[PDB]
RNA sequence: AACGAUAAAAGAAGUGAGAAUCUUCUUCGCCGUAAGGACAAGGGUUCCUGGGGAAGGGUCGUCCGCCCAGGGAAAGUCGGGACCUAAGGUGAGGCCGAACGGCGCAGCCGAUGGACAGCAGGUCAAGAUUCCUGCACCGAUCAUGUGGAGUGAUGGAGGGACGCAUUACGCUAUCCAAUGCCAAGCUAUGGCUAUGCUGGUUGGUACGCUCAAGGGCGAUCGGGUCAGAAAAUCUACCGGUCACAUGCCUCAGACGUAUCGGGAGCUUCCUCGGAAGCGAAGUUGGAAACGCGACGGUGCCAAGAAAAGCUUCUAAACGUUGAAACAUGAUUGCCCGUACCGCAAACCGACACAGGUGUCCGAGUGUCAAUGCACUAAGGCGCGCGAGAGAACCCUCGUUAAGGAACUUUGCAAUCUCACCCCGUAACUUCGGAAGAAGGGGUCCCCACGCUUCGCGUGGGGCGCAGUGAAUAGGCCCAGGCGACUGUUUACCAAAAUCACAGCACUCUGCCAACACGAACAGUGGACGUAUAGGGUGUGACGCCUGCCCGGUGCCGGAA
RNA sequence: GAAACGAUGACUGAAUCCGCGCGGACCACCGCGCAAGGCUAAAUACUCCCAGUGACCGAUAGCGCAUAGUACCGUGAGGG
RNA sequence: CGAGCUGGAGAUACGCUUUGACUCGGGGAUGUCCGAAUGGGGAAACCCACCUCGUAAGAGGUAUCCGCAAGGAUGGGAACUCAGGGAACUGAAACAUCUCAGUACCUGAAGGAGAAGAAAGAGAAUUCGAUUCCGUUAGUAGCGGCGAGCGAACCCGGAU
């Protein structure tokens, strides 16, 4: 609703369907948001207005700072308009508040942490997502992910006070084909539908199923999909 | 120069009718334009011209003999003058 | 066999070697939300005139969209360009790759979008918002005066700038009525003698102490640098002062005066028919847009391009002795498009083909409404063989005694039903439905009385076999299978019980994610997303539920 | 293959003339030769074109064409 | 060259030519716009510019890659040449190593030719004396699911 930028719909690459599936949609704008918040260490803002975002599910906070520019932020869950908002290490553990992990007390729970200092927020974004604080080893944290993994991030990197916005993705029960279709093309088309040709689970003679695999080679459900990586030594304790 | 692009003068009854009304018609180069064409007549047949309207014009004869045919292409410009008007009195043709 | 839709055709006159077919006159019939009219695409001279008459034309041609020659196409303002950007394309430098090449920031190209100055008429045989007449407008260079000092970027900001449904007030295009006005005459078959009949009944521009719904708006001073690279007198933010109604600003449109125009028709000439000259009236009442006022109001979630033009700021620069802005004169006005066909005999379909083709306008009467249906204006057309006959049979129709599904694989087909108003309506249910359930009644004309109309209600009366009097116009019900539902599919024998679906589950994926395209340590999709997210696989609304077996196979896990 | 020798993608890596490489694993002897720099005419090949000739054709032959890559077909490559 | 000419053109009109037309042989001079295409754009043959000289007409320039600069390169060639990359049908009476074949095709570079070339060689006479080509050795030697099948070189004769 201020000064944003045109996000043109595409779900082809250099020319072919690469993310099977996505198409329709409302055409949405791209809203810009500070994920990392650095350079405004010190300066407060004010929470104008909590604004609907597409493109995301975390309701979206309009910041009015002092020196009147102005930024949006993901709006946690609480934050009301006209309250105050600061960044930097200098920072009370508030809602909003933008402040690094050494600086933030243990049993905390925060969203939008980041992983390398800069670059921008990239953990717990998505509504009602939280960050579960288990206490410093080094530079490092150890955090407790949305999905259960506890991960070693260092404290150098920031986070904000406390879980995201949108409360509950629950009494959205869709309804009907094309509320589904409001977002993304004619969803999962069964591959036992198919032709041999097509997909493994392509032909026979009515309905069936012969071994459990997908659209390409592979095998589907349990198959350890991640690699022999280097950021596994700064991961400990993954599965739930 | 001056004396080319006026390759020839409108002949027809329109072009006729409209000489009696000061108003001059040419078959100038294609290429030739507005500006061009009126400073060709202008200096030829020294009189001012008050507005120019042109157009192109295609072609596409043949008779007998099955060959193929072929366009011929003109354009054609139609001048007005200021009360001080007439060409030469190669108008009265 | 056929001569390409069952929308007809008749006679007269003409022309010519020759006439069902060409011209002309009078009729007839078909379309009329089109079978009329205006673009776009596409085609290319098919347009107009004069000639022709081999072949093309399903027949015939004297004719033609065919053949020959001549002509016709006119723009500062309309489209496009000399302006802008979207997807996409390309792309110095740069990132990759046996080669050829693949990617890619800015930038540049790219309308289907943004931006931007002209209207009313006239008329060639054939053009017109282009020519012409009338009176406007836009920008540029200079001149003469006003004016008296800034002007303000390749960068800042504002602004351009955007959805879907629904809806209040005002109006216009436009349409109706009349014993309003103006004009022409005459009508007689029985009557009317006009209060009958026909036709016309206002477009542009300028000004106006005239009416006017609607629509748009804050103005200033100051503070903080931590914001717009810097600067800013511009913008954001915070604070102070007057921010009810109002108050300013804007007039869609109406009215009036003027003026240019047009106007039914009349007047003369007539070389077979056109040219020229003249010109009346301009009422009251009703309706009324998808257009205009306008960026209105409300509601909603799926959350609704960019960039330039523009408006406001300073930087640098020239200049403050000739600034910007205004006013009036002159000058200037580039390139491409414009004919014609354009729901079609000129485009795509091998044909002058019963198909296909994007947008706009699309009158009247009747009928709740309507772009429906019937008839009909304007306009266009009778579909490029014809004429007899009145057999079998075949196609498309109308009626049908008595019976009424007995037909048959199957009521397949074809009837019945049919609109609007009133009464009335079941099991069953997710309490919405089922429902138009089922069933029954009304419907026309005249008069009188009442009201809320275009019309309606009550009373009495009339006519016919019949009153949605013709056209458009549900047959209904009981029980089951399957699939919850709307939707999707085999262009061209399968529309479904197929696929999809909302919902449920297993599962993988911690972000240079899994996964995918790829020559590639390129690049990109996933995603400018981040586990309330993304990939895969299955089941398939909702309700109650989903048991037993881990030997084989697969997956996750341990390791003597 | 008993597979020498050339060649090189990956890893290594020497000698310097009582020195190096070769002689079809490999050794010794006998013998042939000097890599890790570059050029180099002629003899050879082909025929768009030109001339000459022919137990080559003479209009369904000969080139696709007595001339046309036209007409015609196809969105195009192409075909003809 | 020495009288005709005015293209095919079967066509009339106007003319030209012994002060030597016409034609033929050899040079020059002009050569619009597109195309490597090269100012910028572009849907080839069209749009739109700027800079220098200039009385307008008009003329010249404005692409990237090499190098100081002179000067060179882009693009086109029927087949032939070398290079980078490299099929399958087919044979094997099936097929998989093998064959077809390093053929066809694509791509690069070039010329009238190229390629190759001046022995760390051939090779068994202590012979030879750069390369290419032709005959020959010779279907020998050998390779080979020892199968289908594939197939040298030295000597010698010869072109140069
Ligand atoms: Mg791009
Ligand atoms: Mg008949
Ligand atoms: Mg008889
Ligand atoms: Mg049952
Ligand atoms: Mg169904
Ligand atoms: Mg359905
Ligand atoms: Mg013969
Ligand atoms: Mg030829």
């Amino acid at each position: 609703l201020t000064e944003a930028l045109p996000k043109t719909g595409g779900r082809n690459n250099r020319g072919r369907i690469t993310s099977r599936f996505i198409g329709g949609g409302h055409k949405r704008l791209y809203r810009i948001i500070d994920f990392k918040r650095r350079d405004k260490s010190g300066v407060n803002a004010k929470v104008a207005a909590i604004e609907y975002d597409p493109n995301r599910s975390a309701r979206i906070a309009l910041l009015h700072y002092a020196d009147g520019e102005k930024r949006y932020i993901l709006a946690p869950e609480g934050l009301t308009v006209g309250a105050t908002v600061n960044a930097g290490p200098e920072a009370e553990p508030k809602l909003g508040n933008a402040l690094p992990l050494r600086f933030v007390p243990v049993g905390a729970v925060v969203h939008a942490l980041e992983l390398v200092p800069g670059k921008g927020a990239q953990l717990a974004r998505s509504a009602g997502t939280s960050v579960q604080v288990q206490g410093k080893e080094s530079d490092y944290v150890i955090v407790r992910l949305p999905s259960g993994e506890l991960r070693r991030v260092h404290s150098e990197c920031y986070a904000t006070i406390g879980a995201v916005g949108n409360a509950e993705h629950k009494n959205i029960v869709l309804g009907k084909a094309g509320r589904s279709r409001w977002l993304g093309r004619k969803p999962h088309q069964r591959g036992s539908a198919m032709n041999p040709v097509d997909h493994p689970h392509g032909g026979g003679e009515g309905r069936t199923g012969a071994g459990r695999v997908p659209v390409t080679p592979w095998g589907k459900p349990t198959k350890g999909l991640k690699t022999r990586r280097k950021r596994k030594t700064s991961d400990r304790f993954i599965v739930t | 120069s001056h004396y080319d692009i006026l390759q020839a003068p409108v002949i027809s009854e329109k072009a006729y009718s409209a000489m009696e009304r000061g108003v001059y018609s040419f078959w100038v180069s294609p290429k030739a334009t507005k500006t061009e064409i009126k400073d060709a007549i202008q200096q030829a047949f020294g009189v001012r011209v008050i507005g120019i309207s042109t157009m192109n014009v295609p072609g596409k004869r043949k008779r007998v003999g099955r060959f193929i045919g072929q366009r011929n292409d003109r354009k054609k410009a139609i001048v007005r003058l200021a009360e001080g008007q007439s060409i030469e009195a190669l108008a009265g043709q």
